[PDB]
């Protein structure tokens, strides 16, 4: 299992680190801590590196460095703290849709559950509420599903039923009987091993691995900064311990997320069907475990604007789930496990 | 051992839950509760509650209380937050503030002080922490150069919170410098409109704000000096060690924890996923509101056993976060555009959980002290 | 409310501590670290301390201690690591039936369902395993369930279809069509909140909160004398920490066993009193697992072995901590009491 | 990075699987596994490996070995533990002892040693920690004081694994006491058979035990002190760093899953457990690409101790959170009838609490990757 370094990916990443590192970040401690959707602050930066054409393979004229540049871009997107404005478009180039759409539901599971579409009438509504990774009053991309069949929905911006729940964050999309036709479904969302929903979930995997990544970085810079006791704060080993277990479930993160994308792009060129699910609810759990570490072993100052903490806390609270609970996906990737022991 | 109220205890709570529960004080409430990172001023509910006697009723009748045993003020604490009212300046005003002055203070500067705190016309803020001396206060740098009979306080306090609001500092200050880290400091309760003194937030991710206190030269009386000059190190320790209940920590998990369960039974129907944790949480709440009432017995009798309150601190801000962290991802997409009320209490919670394992002596302080009993 | 030490009890534990401190403990660092069972080594000191009388009322002619009682025996047995001849005579007595036989089948959730009992002519078959707290091979109180109905069955050592797996600890009864009547049911298996089943999961939380202790009180002890670099063990925050934090969790796993009991023992005589039984026992499971791991690791090496007297308290977790079931599996039953509670006050 | 293996690799891999499920190894495998707190001889079973010449792949011909990269000898472990190989005896001769003479032996110890240990005809053991010297190996008090060109050791050897059954020990010892805590220690190869030796065991939970080695003037000739003379507290460390990989961790825990799905997929309709299953499966997946990380560098001469650490600690502590998850899995029924599975769960659970103590503890990984906070090379 070879793993040293690939030249072409170390220059696309030394390429997003500093032209991101640019990027002004937003300076409250309250609101939402990125400005999210594809026009951000970063989308300026991704556009000059031609982000577009990354995931593009070496037919139909594209760079060709497959998922694990999407991966690539995601992991630096979230470790500046800079906002997505790439997971929503490439979403949607996936399958061949026009860039400029929020998407939204992924956070339920079964995949589309919490935007359910009736056959009704001679038609087909859509019902229920989801959280939007983008402006709520836009264009949309919804994740929904049909008498249990998960769909990709595209909805127009002042749609009958459609209310856009603007001013908390994430935002929100509300559906009351919103009608829909076979021709709005974008795509399906099952679990075929290289299909749109797995790379989303892998895009969605490497950003939370950037944003715990961020967040760690600031608490072991400030841990070898500040002294109590006249000593440094990462000599205390109950400073050092969390910082430390944190860096293994960092690596852990990196291992799984990268090994992902790796899958992916070997089948478009055994335990391959779980391992989007796999990248996502360890990177979710890790998120969740980093920074809590990181809030602790800085102390209150993690929850001032003297850290810059604060934007990955904000961050975590609203990415851990986005695409469903961990511990909701652990026990998708738990049954297909056991189904293979079974025959 | 009786786990459970007496029937003249519950006589007493159901009293005062009726009490806060009046058209007038429940306006009062809605008024003054944070939210959306808002703080709203405070001082027209707590002046109601004081006029209904319910703010220090464990404090002798001659400085505004009513001679109620302290097992009295936490059937009240444990109401206040159960009707809403918002507690951090009941903690610091009266738990903390009020508390050393009664443990430590001279007659007169109880007489002077203390009734208006009873009564919910003034307050005050506990200003310990400084730019370097976090859970190393010994490195404490304020100094306290006497002045005649007083003195004049130059420092830096950072991180109190409600302190724009209030009115008196418990401050800690090196009156005799240079003689040790742990010598040499004295409490001096602090009048914020004094000259010298610059009140200033830090914005914290939280709804309520930190603070930072500038003493240039602020001068001080020398009657405003609480307990034995020079002595201040071990008295103030003393307090600190009284004040430990976990009994508030207590209070925040159990508001969180029904809160959560309340957007999820107002939405249809059988939640299967959460049933483990809506169980673990409602058991370890059960074993901590026994842990914070261990606490408050011993108290009543007079013994102060310190790894027994850091025990109880610890078990309940630890869990009070854990509830927080969970319970934030229970309201649905829906209740949270909604704005249910639930939804906005968890926002709040998420929010304040980071600091419940620093404030008040951080996790690691508890298990330290914990190791003592070895 | 009040939790000063009742002085009746105070002396109770004193008295039982010390005679079960005269109680040989099993030598071994294999095979079962305890003889348990009805009349295991230290049935002779609780038969001398009357502890068979503790539970019954006065006017039944015992001594009206309550469960409380139960629970501290139950607890000091545990920190003994002597075995529980206790536990088995304890359900039998609350449900009038007389003693001498081991308890079965309460590992599996929903009550009973490792042991199913199907209809037949005269009465039930039963067929399933089930794990023993006393010799397999001798009478047997099973937990079984008819039709969803949890009944508690006695079965006689030579019952057809009955083989005794007498080679693992802790022992298994398998039961392959064994034939019971209606007058082999001892009694019902309800989730009542003053019922046998709730003494008995009170019972089973003590006598791991009394694991755990034992546990801990060695690991506390050999960090005080075991040096490294120079300095005690329990003076390296590395194992300090983890020893302060196991404290926390006995000293809240002692909040919910004995809340349970007292509560129990309150509705006897005279929120969430359905549930206590159910939380004291899924604490005590979590916490002993979390505080034997914890010790293990602070002494290193030497608690594998009879150098400390940590293995027994070792392999007592490993049968104990799920004997009565998951504690997963019990905090969600403890989890939809509450919700059901939630959804009836909106 | 190439997640997964050369065609090569894994036609290397199906014959040395097609090896191990000879009926002569299956026989052997069954005879030496050890359970129920036995610990059976595998002398025989290491003799029909050495024969088969899996033992040291790596090692060169001279030796005993086939010449082959690092890397082939990893997809041997691999195989040897999949194949139900107990490899304890394996993991101390040549993956220790024998890494460890390779490193720092001259030609004629080299020649005079390595052989039969690529044979399964010898073995041998550490024997590193005292009773005042666990985690503060320093604190060894064993001493090798001289006597003409060769030593007479004394001293208390404790906590080895299978020392009863070896032939040889690499002992830590002071040739220079007084000369400081981390100064005057040398490591010599100690002929268990000598006079002075005497092995005695001390009972654990596990089922292979440990043992205390008592030293009283135990010769040992001057060409057997390996290593350059009182330079032996730099060697032990570096052979340590050297060591760690967290491959051994990463299949126990991969037996121990597989068996606690075999004991749950023959037996009827788990929702109980599907996360659990999950997230194992997911670490044990980061924790396969973590092994073969510090592999790839190791055959490419980079020495890192930091991402070794995170290996070690990633993979025994993921060992002990499966043992102790799947122990409580076999129901009554499997557990009295000795399914297969649940033995080797009870196993697991008695040998769990030693993988976060064994070849540097939990602890000290930890403080091993605090290292990278103060280099500026972090990102
Ligand atoms: C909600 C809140 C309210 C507060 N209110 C007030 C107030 O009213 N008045 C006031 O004066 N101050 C107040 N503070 C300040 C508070 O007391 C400090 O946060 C606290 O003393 C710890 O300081 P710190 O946050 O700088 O942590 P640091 O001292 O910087 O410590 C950082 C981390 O290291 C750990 N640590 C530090 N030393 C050790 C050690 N020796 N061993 C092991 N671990 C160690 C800490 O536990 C922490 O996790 C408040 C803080 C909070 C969060
Ligand atoms: C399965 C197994 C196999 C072994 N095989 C061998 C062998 O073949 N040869 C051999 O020589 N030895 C062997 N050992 C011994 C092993 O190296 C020791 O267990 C270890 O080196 C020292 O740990 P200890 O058990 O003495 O614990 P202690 O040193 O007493 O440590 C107790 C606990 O405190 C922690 N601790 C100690 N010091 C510190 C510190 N400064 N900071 C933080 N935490 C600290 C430790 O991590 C541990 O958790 C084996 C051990 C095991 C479990």
């Amino acid at each position: 299992m070879d793993l040293t370094p690939d030249p072409l990916l170390v220059q696309l990443r030394g390429a997003l680190r500093t032209a991101l590192a640019g990027v002004p970040v937003r300076s409250g401690v309250h609101g939402p801590p990125v400005a999210d959707g594809p026009s951000g602050p970063a989308r300026e930066v991704l556009d000059r590196l031609g982000a577009a054409d990354f995931e593009r393979p070496a037919s139909a004229g594209g760079l060709g460095l497959g998922l694990t540049a999407g991966v690539v871009v995601a992991e630096e997107l979230g470790r500046a703290a800079c906002g997505n404005p790439y997971r929503a478009d490439a979403l949607a180039a996936s399958l061949g849709h026009p860039g400029g759409a929020a998407s939204a539901g992924w956070e339920a599971l079964p995949v589309g559950a919490g935007v359910t579409a009736t056959a009704r009438a001679g038609g087909w509504d859509l019902t229920g509420a989801a959280t939007a990774d983008g402006p709520a009053d836009g264009p949309l991309l919804v994740a929904a599903r049909a008498g249990g069949e998960p769909l990709l929905v595209a909805v127009e911006p002042g749609a009958p039923g459609l209310t856009a729940g603007t001013g908390c964050w994430p935002q929100v999309v509300r559906f009351e009987a919103t009608p829909v036709t076979p021709a709005d479904v974008v795509g399906a969302l099952d679990d075929s091993p290289t299909g749109p929903l797995a790379r989303a979930r892998l895009r969605q995997a490497a950003y939370l691995l950037g944003v715990a990544d961020g967040a760690h970085r600031i608490a072991v810079r400030h841990a070898g900064v500040r002294r109590q006791f006249d000593t440094r704060l990462r000599d205390l080993p109950a400073v050092a311990f969390p910082l430390a277990r944190a860096m293994v479930a960092l690596r852990a993160t990196r291992a799984v997320v990268y090994r992902g994308a790796s899958l992916v792009d070997s089948q478009d060129a055994a335990g391959t069907g779980t391992a989007p699910l796999v990248a996502l609810a360890t990177a979710a759990e890790t998120a969740r475990d980093v920074v809590r570490s990181c809030m602790q072993a800085c102390g209150v100052r993690a929850m001032t604007d003297e850290l810059g903490l604060h934007r990955y806390f904000r961050l975590v609270a609203a990415e851990a789930g986005r695409y469903g609970e961990p511990a909701a996906l652990w026990r998708l990737a738990g049954a297909a496990r056991l189904d293979r022991a079974r025959r | 051992m009786r786990y459970g109220f007496t029937e003249e205890q519950q006589r007493f709570r159901a009293d005062v839950r009726q009490a806060l529960r009046s058209a007038e004080v429940r306006a009062a409430v809605a008024d003054a509760t944070p939210a959306d990172g808002v703080e709203p001023d405070m001082r027209t509910l707590y002046r109601l509650l004081g006029k209904l006697g319910l703010l220090a009723v464990h404090w002798p009748a001659e400085f505004g209380g009513a001679d109620r045993p302290l097992t009295d003020a936490a059937i009240v604490a444990e109401e206040l937050v159960r009707a809403g009212v918002p507690d951090t300046l009941h903690v610091n005003t009266i738990q903390i503030v009020g508390q050393f002055l009664l443990m430590a203070g001279s007659a007169e500067q109880k007489r002077r002080h203390l009734p208006a705190l009873a009564q919910g016309e003034r307050f005050a803020s506990v200003l310990y922490t400084e730019p370097d001396a976090g859970s190393d206060l010994g490195a404490l740098r304020t100094v306290a150069e006497p002045d005649g009979d007083g003195y004049r306080l130059t420092g830096t306090k950072v991180f109190s919170l409600k302190t724009r609001f209030v009115d008196l500092g418990l401050c800690a200050a090196r009156t005799t410098p240079g003689a040790g880290k742990y010598q040499g400091i004295s409490l001096f309760l602090v009048d914020l409109t004094a000259p010298g003194v610059t009140v200033s937030v830090i914005p914290g991710v939280s709804d309520e704000q930190f603070h930072r206190v500038d003493l240039d030269a602020v001068p001080v009386s020398g009657d405003d000096l609480i307990g034995a000059r020079d002595q201040g190190w071990p008295l103030l320790n003393e307090a600190l060690a009284i004040e430990r209940t976990g009994l508030d920590y207590f209070l925040k998990a159990e508001r969180w924890l029904e809160a959560a369960l309340e957007a999820l039974a107002d939405r249809d129907p059988t939640h299967d996923a959460h049933l483990e944790h809506i169980g673990r949480f409602d058991g370890a709440l059960a074993a901590d509101h026994v842990l914070a009432w261990e606490v408050l017995t011993g108290l009543a009798s007079g013994r102060v056993d310190p790894v027994t309150a850091a025990v109880a601190k610890y078990h309940s801000s630890e869990l009070a976060r854990d509830v927080a962290e969970w319970a934030a991802g229970v309201p649905d997409p829906g209740q949270r555009a909604d704005r249910a009320p639930a939804a906005v209490v968890l926002d709040s919670a998420y929010r304040e959980a980071p600091g419940l394992t620093l404030s008040a002596g951080t996790s690691e302080v508890m298990l330290q002290i914990m190791a003592t009993a070895f």
